[PDB]
């Protein structure tokens, strides 16, 4: 019989059990809904969405990022939740591909519904899909190219990768600008992948082309009162001390006396302890003192009398980035100055951006952390610019890690689809009919890219398929005119990491959604 | 004979339960259990996990 | 369906049970048939999740979280059941998982089949207790036949191919069969690293199964050591330490503090300065004690403060803080170190050694993990699972749990029966023969038990697209003709029906526990003839 | 577990009983250092030995899992102890079961 | 099925007038192919009887009467020939009598 459609219902009021065809129906419709939603953002001519939350704050986001879109929607379909989590994991692994993995998974599930209707078992389909995934992996890995050795060509590949990552986003207006920004900012990390080192400050106002990458560093913290505002040849002590009614950690300690005179002596002793702390600090020979924690009035006064710029309430991120940009050591003990390394920058001034003042470190020593000032007309423009910059920076970091590159514009998907097609037409059985569907989804990726522009997607994908069958393994969509071209020449290149991750995560999620023949829901908590 | 007697009375007391197909087993165990107890035959002295 | 329906032979109120009007009751054969209907529903739900070609189920909890799985115990635990016989079936699967860690779907399918056959026997009028007793008789026959046809495998650390085959059979039905042999190998190596061969015990607390979204399933690996979700305490400490002498400490790097209610009284500037110097010297003495022991790394359980952190950095002592008790224990066991409660008690002999301590990144995330490995003879181990989504990660975790439990069951008893329904077909043949030699009325119950044992091969055939009756009859005839209890269902279509040749392998304790548990629960269900409930 | 009984031209038999589910092969041995006179498989395939061959009529009864050896061309050197071997179940090395042997 | 294919084509970005144009041309081609494939036996009485029996059998194959198809085929053919060329289906009265087997039915 069945758990639900039995003379006895075996379930608590509010539960449910969708069976084989009903389950596959709701799963495919949910996944294909998610995919149809997230496409139309795919590619250079992709368009953005308005998120328009419904809470009482009604946040408003304008995004083209598929991961962001899926995270910020109320999904209740389980297969859709699977695809959402897949896109989130794509955004965690690499910073790009969150719309391509979702569209690919949805297209695979569309083809899988077609095959199930063709009366093929969703294990013969998974078998053929795994063989096709292997073929596509090997074709991709063979198509990949590496330029990490040659510094000039690696720079060119980085610029091309940044341009390709930004093409889909609102920064394609000033793409040649933000590309240089992102590349310089990721090269200033000197091989590290720490994306927290790249700080992004969104300043409302100004044009999007007024955005820049500070040659030094910028900090949105304040300087003390009687303390300088400009410092040339700055010697810097980065700290994490208390400097705020800093009490001895003995917590049972209490001042128990019989005289207000003694209370006053002890208060003076506390103040003298703070003074000796400040003096130990000054014995490092500094002109600037940054503290992760607060700096109270008395140490502020002492640093002012000493002529030291004392920046307070920087945070863990602030002091980490400052250590990276200057060369200093975040300290909490000052009894061995010979061991504490100081930071250096030619100048520390206070500059204006919009209507706010910021500490500007110029002429810094290392520069292994960065600040990018993002200017724009709307908070939505600024948030979307930050998201797009994050995309590009993540991709360039992943490329510096793995210099392997892979051509874009549908060239890679078309090459993988060609390999899958060869495997299929050399393979017997209905696994071949499932491999052909794998290849159809891979081809539907550039089909969608071309659709979003307004071109004859069918004609162009047919031309591409013919080219990759002839042996033009670098043919891809030229989206300026709406034709096919050489991605190697046009500079449309992607990170092999991002393309492989798209492929594998999409295939894996489609497999896991295809293995389901029953959806047993439990009564909502309500 | 007094262990046989206790064993038979226990098998009878167990010939109504879901352990009737293991009642010889469980009767032998019950008899060993109550025969190793002290004079008070306290139930708190037999643990049942 | 009502507690009491008289109200009196005289018109006066008849109230015997509280809320008897709101209460229900089912008695007799209809109660038995209701039980059988519920059990059959559960079993027919589960039988499609059986075997390599078995499909998964997508469970949604109260808060809307999704769980895709093929594990019968997890399915029936996530299932919001109201029927008490279905609750009994959930308990049955949970029991199979507790004792064995495999078979959680076979037990349910088999119990449902036994009850479905008891249905026809009750229709013909046999007493449900007579049915249960015939089932016990046939179950004993089948258990002895399993002991008879069983095979044995070597559980040594030299040749691990039989154990890898057993683990591969266990993982054939799970989504992680894309990395079939890699997963089997790491389950085997895990249990053999952490297994008391003399005791024949395997503590799973010594196996840390960690999952992290990202990467590929193929990236899942066995670390002979420990992985922690923490990082070094100071951001300027080094992220790698080779040949690390490790001090494991459960003392916070902070000034000492009595547990008893204490008040330290400061009564003078001299007392205040003495307190100040005491604090300074405590921090310096802690760091100096750790240094004089020779350690290159410290791992505390209770976190520490700015002075201690900076002194560690200055003294070149990378350090981890806020490490949990269980991982601290695992780190001690793995590195060969002893857990120290205070710095004064720290010595060069209480230290652990790890040939590599590293901080590992995970792409564009900001999340860091600490790997401790290259220990000499780690009696602890970690399985770090990667994948493209939390659903496949959780499924991989439970699948690898199944594989580990199977290797555990081999270490406990190395005897092995061949699967693909072959053991069930052979037990059905043995039970049929003994029922032929049985002259009492239980012949019918034993024939029913055999027809129920034959549901697992039928289910495998159905899930594999083959015709159940055709396939099963041909392989049964072959078993009886050419004596080979290793003849079963070619679920993967390798051509041969020989499960000993396909290396499809189950644990004898597993099959015996399936049969015993299914029979015992079917007995307790047939013994019920009255349900009461509000 | 497996109880084995043993009973110019002569015929000597060897029959097996006890706990098993299959007797994979049955062989005749002679006891000098032990050798196999001959052996037959379930599929009837019989392989003879080298010092004596071609005058052998070993026949296997599967209905009772027993074997019968017909030897002709008797000679003084055929005078020894004849052991039978029976491989049962999965055919592991701990599955070979010997008889007590018959001295002629 | 045509509407399923039409949804597929709309997704392929084809106008639902280019689709209707091609569908009309295809309908013409299919009509002409059918008309060329058609065969007539009304002249030959014996072959026309055989074609009638075959048509009745094919019409009944899908229905519950396929159990007794050779029976109900003869029934229907004799009943339609008793009309002597008229098409009046009211002339054929059908009385449903509960009881008996489906093969007990007769004309
Ligand atoms: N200038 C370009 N010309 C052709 N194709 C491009 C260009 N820029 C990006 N693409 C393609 O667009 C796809 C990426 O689109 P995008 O909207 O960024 O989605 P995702 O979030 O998946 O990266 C890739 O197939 C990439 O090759
Ligand atoms: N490669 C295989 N070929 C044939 N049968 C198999 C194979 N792998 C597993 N099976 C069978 O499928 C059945 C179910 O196993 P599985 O679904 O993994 O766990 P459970 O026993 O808990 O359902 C087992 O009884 C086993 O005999
Ligand atoms: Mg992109
Ligand atoms: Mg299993
Ligand atoms: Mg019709």
């Amino acid at each position: 019989a069945s758990l639900s459609l039995a003379p006895v219902n075996i379930f608590k009021a509010g539960a449910d059990e969708e069976r084989a065809e009903t389950a596959r129906l709701t799963s495919f419709i949910g996944a294909i809904a998610i995919g149809d939603l997230v496409k139309s953002t795919l590619g250079p001519k992709g368009m953005d969405k308005i998120l328009l939350s419904s809470g009482r704050d009604a946040s408003l986001m304008v995004t083209n990022d598929g991961a962001t879109i899926l995270k910020n929607i109320g999904v209740d379909n389980p297969a859709a939740k699977v695809l959402v989590d897949m896109s989130r994991v794509q955004d965690d692994e690499v910073g790009d591909g969150t719309t391509s993995v979702t569209v690919l998974a949805a297209e695979l599930l569309r083809e899988a519904e077609s095959l199930i209707a063709k009366k093929i078992h969703p294990q013969t389909i998974i078998a053929g899909w795994r063989e096709a995934t292997k073929a596509a992996r090997e074709a991709l890995l063979s198509s990949a190219v590496d330029h990490g050795s040659d510094e000039v060509k690696f720079r060119q590949d980085l610029m091309n990768i940044a341009g390709t990552t930004l093409s889909s986003k609102l920064l394609t207006h000033h793409k040649d600008h933000f590309t240089k920004l992102a590349v310089e900012a990721v090269l200033r990390l000197k091989g590290s992948g720490n994306l927290e080192a790249i700080h992004i400050i969104k300043k409302l106002g100004g044009s999007l082309a007024d955005s820049y990458l500070d040659e030094g560093f910028l900090l949105d913290k304040k300087i003390g009162v009687n303390q300088p505002k400009r410092i040339e040849n700055a010697k810097i002590l980065i700290a994490n001390t208390g400097m705020d009614t800093d009490k001895i950690k003995i917590f049972g300690s209490r001042v128990r006396v019989d005289s207000t005179a003694k209370v006053a002596e002890i208060e003076h002793a506390e103040k003298e302890k703070m003074k000796e702390k400040v003096e130990r600090i000054l014995k490092h020979g500094i002109n600037c003192f940054i503290n992760r924690q607060l700096i109270y009035n008395y140490p502020e006064q002492l640093f002012g009398a000493a002529g030291v710029m004392a920046i307070e309430h920087a945070d863990f991120a602030g002091v980490e980035r400052l250590a990276l940009v200057t060369g200093g050591e975040i300290a909490s003990t000052f009894d061995h100055p010979e061991l504490v390394k100081l930071g250096s920058c030619k100048l520390i001034e206070e500059v204006m951006i919009g209507e706010d003042k910021l500490i500007h470190f110029s002429g810094v020593a290392l520069g292994e952390a960065c600040t990018i000032v993002l200017r724009g007309a709307t908070q939505q423009i600024l948030d979307e610019a930050e998201r797009s910059l994050h995309d590009a920076l993540c991709v360039l970091a992943q490329t510096v890690k793995d210099s392997r590159t892979v051509y874009g514009g549908g060239c890679s998907e078309m090459l993988m689809a060609h390999a899958v097609t060869q495997l299929a037409n050399r393979t017997p059985g209905k696994e071949a009919v499932a491999m052909e569907s794998y290849a159809k989804a891979l081809r539907m990726l550039p089909t969608i890219i071309a659709d979003n522009a307004g071109y004859d997607s069918a004609d162009l994908v047919a031309q591409l398929r013919a080219a990759h069958s002839e042996g033009n393994t670098t043919a891809g969509l030229d989206m300026r005119e709406g034709t096919i071209g050489d991605m190697a020449i046009l500079g449309i290149t992607e990170s092999f990491q991002v393309k492989r991750q798209v492929l594998l995560s999409a295939a894996e999620a489609a497999e896991v959604i295809l293995r389901v023949d029953n959806i047993i829901k439990a009564a909502p908590r309500k | 004979e007094q262990r046989k007697l206790l064993e038979k009375c226990a098998m009878t007391a167990l010939s109504s339960k879901l352990i009737s197909q293991q009642k010889a087993f469980f009767a032998k165990m019950v008899v060993d259990a109550v025969m190793m107890l002290d004079d008070l035959l306290q139930l708190k002295m037999i643990g049942i996990k | 369906s009502m507690g009491t329906l008289a109200f009196d032979e005289y018109g006066r109120p008849f109230l015997i049970i509280k809320d008897q009007d709101r209460k229900s009751r089912l008695m007799g054969l209809e109660a038995l048939k209701s039980h059988i209907m519920a059990a059959k529903a559960v079993a027919n739900t589960m039988r499609t999740s059986l075997g390599p070609n078995g499909l998964d189920k997508m469970m949604v909890d109260k808060d809307g979280d999704v769980t895709v799985t093929n594990d019968g115990a997890t399915i029936l635990s996530m299932m919001d059941v109201d029927h008490q016989i279905a609750k009994l079936m959930v308990e049955l699967s949970k029991s199979q998982d507790d004792e064995i860690g495999d078979g959680t779907t076979g037990v349910v399918v088999l119990a449902g089949a036994l009850l479905e056959e008891a249905e026809q026997l009750l229709d013909r009028g046999i007493h449900p207790i007579r049915i249960a007793d015939g089932y016990e008789q046939a179950a004993r026959v089948a258990i002895e036949h399993l002991d008879k046809i069983s095979d044995s495998v070597l559980v040594d650390i030299k040749d691990t191919e039989p154990l890898i085959q057993t683990a591969k059979t266990t993982l054939g039905s799970k989504v992680v069969n894309s990395c079939h042999r890699q997963m089997a190998e790491i389950a085997v190596n895990a249990v053999l690293t952490v297994a008391d061969m003399e005791r024949r015990d395997v503590d799973f607390e010594l196996i840390k199964v960690e999952g992290k979204v990202g990467g590929r399933l193929e990236d899942t690996k066995l670390i002979k050591g420990v992985i922690v979700d923490k990082d070094f305490s100071h951001p300027q400490m080094p992220k790698k330490v080779e040949d690390a002498k490790i001090a494991i400490l459960t003392c916070p790097f902070e000034p000492p503090k009595p547990k008893t209610k204490h008040k330290l009284d400061v009564t003078s500037v001299e007392d205040y300065k003495a307190l100040q110097k005491y604090e300074k010297e405590k921090f310096e003495e802690m760091i100096q004690q750790i240094k004089e022991t020779g350690a290159n790394l410290a791992i505390c359980q209770w976190g520490f403060d700015d002075e201690a952190n900076h002194l560690l950095l200055q003294n070149n002592l990378p350090a981890v803080r806020w490490v949990g008790g269980p991982e601290i224990e695992l780190i001690a066991i793995a590195t060969g170190g002893r857990i120290v409660p205070r710095f004064s008690e720290l010595t060069a002999e209480k230290l652990g050694f790890a040939g590599l301590v590293q901080e590992i990144s995970f792409g564009t995330t900001k999340d860091k993990m600490l790997v401790i490995e290259q220990c000499k003879n780690s009696r602890a181990v970690t399985i770090f699972i990667r994948g493209g989504n939390k659903m496949i990660i959780e499924e991989a975790k439970r699948s690898l749990h199944d594989a580990l439990c199977v290797i555990r069951n081999l270490i406990r008893d190395n005897r092995v029966v061949y699967g693909g329904g072959a053991a069930e077909i052979s037990c059905a043949l043995a039970v049929s023969q003994e029922a032929d030699k049985c002259p009492t009325l239980e012949q019918y119950a034993m024939r029913a038990f055999a027809d129920a044992l034959e549901v697992i091969p039928m289910a495998l055939s159905e899930n594999s697209g083959m015709n159940p009756i055709q396939t099963m009859t041909e392989v049964r005839a072959r078993q009886v003709k050419e004596m080979n209890p290793a003849l079963g269902i070619d679920c993967l279509h390798k051509g041969t029906n020989d499960m000993k040749q396909q290396h499809v392998i189950e644990t004898l304790i597993g099959k015996k526990q399936q049969i015993s548990l299914a029979t015992q629960m079917v007995r307790m269900i047939l013994k019920i003839d009255d349900i009461r409930k509000p | 577990q497996v109880q084995l009984v043993e009973s110019g031209s002569l015929r000597l038999s060897c029959g097996a009983s006890g706990t098993f589910f299959r007797i994979n092969d049955m062989g005749w041995y002679r006891q000098k250092q032990r050798e196999l006179v001959a052996s037959i498989t379930r599929g009837g395939t019989t392989d003879y030995a080298d010092s004596v061959k071609g005058r052998f009529t070993i026949s296997r009864d599967n209905a009772k899992n027993t074997v019968y050896l017909q030897m002709n061309s008797l000679k003084p050197e055929d005078t020894a102890v004849y052991y039978c071997k029976a491989n049962r179940n999965w055919g592991r090395e701990w599955d070979d079961y010997w008889g007590q042997g018959t001295q002629v």
